[PDB]
């Protein structure tokens, strides 16, 4: 859906 | 990478492959890239200098292996390629090499969120972790420097953040580093990055969060004792890259 940046899961 | 593990593009989902084609049918792996935001991919300028035709590159998103398909994965064309101007390359060491590159696919649009597509963080103003941090290094690059081919299975691993003190040693690097650059190395110089890996990231723990500290730049030799390799030093770059964004 959308980005947050770092995140793998 | 020399040493490391073999991984899969969901543990370094922000990495972007890039390739250069030759029409005569061949597309040949250039450099790595991490993505900033949905449009807009990091690299470093020494990859892209000598062939600065923005049309005959592609990167590709979501790709786990070399030159062999993923499910999952982007391919996007360049629309702007943004080199360092002030970039400069001498005996060993790249200034300023650090480059940008605006993607679009063939549909018009830019990167997707999917578990294989993420971004990474950009450091604040002039921030770092300290020498000691583990930071994780990816890339597609030679796994011994004799190697004259790349493996085809994407590679992780984990250095160290060395002092600038340090790398200055005159048996490391001497004045070759600056403060716009960042060393990295392993405690016990057995694993680094390598030729094929520049424009790759340096992701490390900030604030939190998984930051781009630095962008896979130089080094001499792979994996040697007392040469580190050497990152541009992303927090340093802040405002160059926020008037292209
Ligand atoms: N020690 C390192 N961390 C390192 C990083 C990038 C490199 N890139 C190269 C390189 C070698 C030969 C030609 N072009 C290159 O970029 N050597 C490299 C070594």
């Amino acid at each position: 859906l959308k980005f947050q940046c770092g995140q793998k899961t | 990478i020399i040493g490391g593990e073999f991984t899969t593009i969901e543990n370094q989902p922000w990495f972007a492959a890039i390739y250069r084609r030759h029409r005569g049918g061949s597309v040949t792996y250039v450099c790595g890239g991490s993505l900033m935001s949905p449009c807009w991919v990091i690299s470093a300028t020494h990859c892209f200098i000598d062939y600065p035709k923005k049309e005959d590159y592609i990167v590709y998103l979501g790709r786990s292996r070399l030159n062999s398909n993923t499910q999952g994965e982007m391919k996007f064309e360049v629309e702007n390629l943004i080199l360092h101007k002030d970039y400069s390359a001498d005996t060993l060491a790249h200034h300023n090499d650090i480059a940008l590159l605006k993607i679009r696919s063939k549909e018009g649009r830019c990167a997707q969120p999917s578990r294989t597509i993420q971004t990474i963080c950009l450091p604040s103003m002039y921030n770092d972790p300290q020498f000691g941090t583990s930071c994780e290094i990816t890339g597609f690059g030679k796994e011994a420097s004799t190697d004259y081919l790349y493996p085809e299975q994407l590679k992780m691993t984990v250095v160290k953040l060395i002092s600038h003190r340090e790398c200055q040693q005159p048996h490391y690097y001497g004045s070759e580093v600056t403060t716009k650059m960042l060393c990295a190395a392993d405690p016990q110089w057995k694993t680094d990055s390598c030729q094929g890996d520049s424009g790759g990231p340096l992701v490390c723990s900030l604030q939190g969060r998984m930051t781009l500290t630095g962008i896979v730049s130089w080094g001499r030799g792979c994996a040697l004792k007392d040469k580190p390799g050497v990152y541009t030093r992303v927090s340093h770059f802040l405002p160059w890259i926020r008037s292209h964004t």
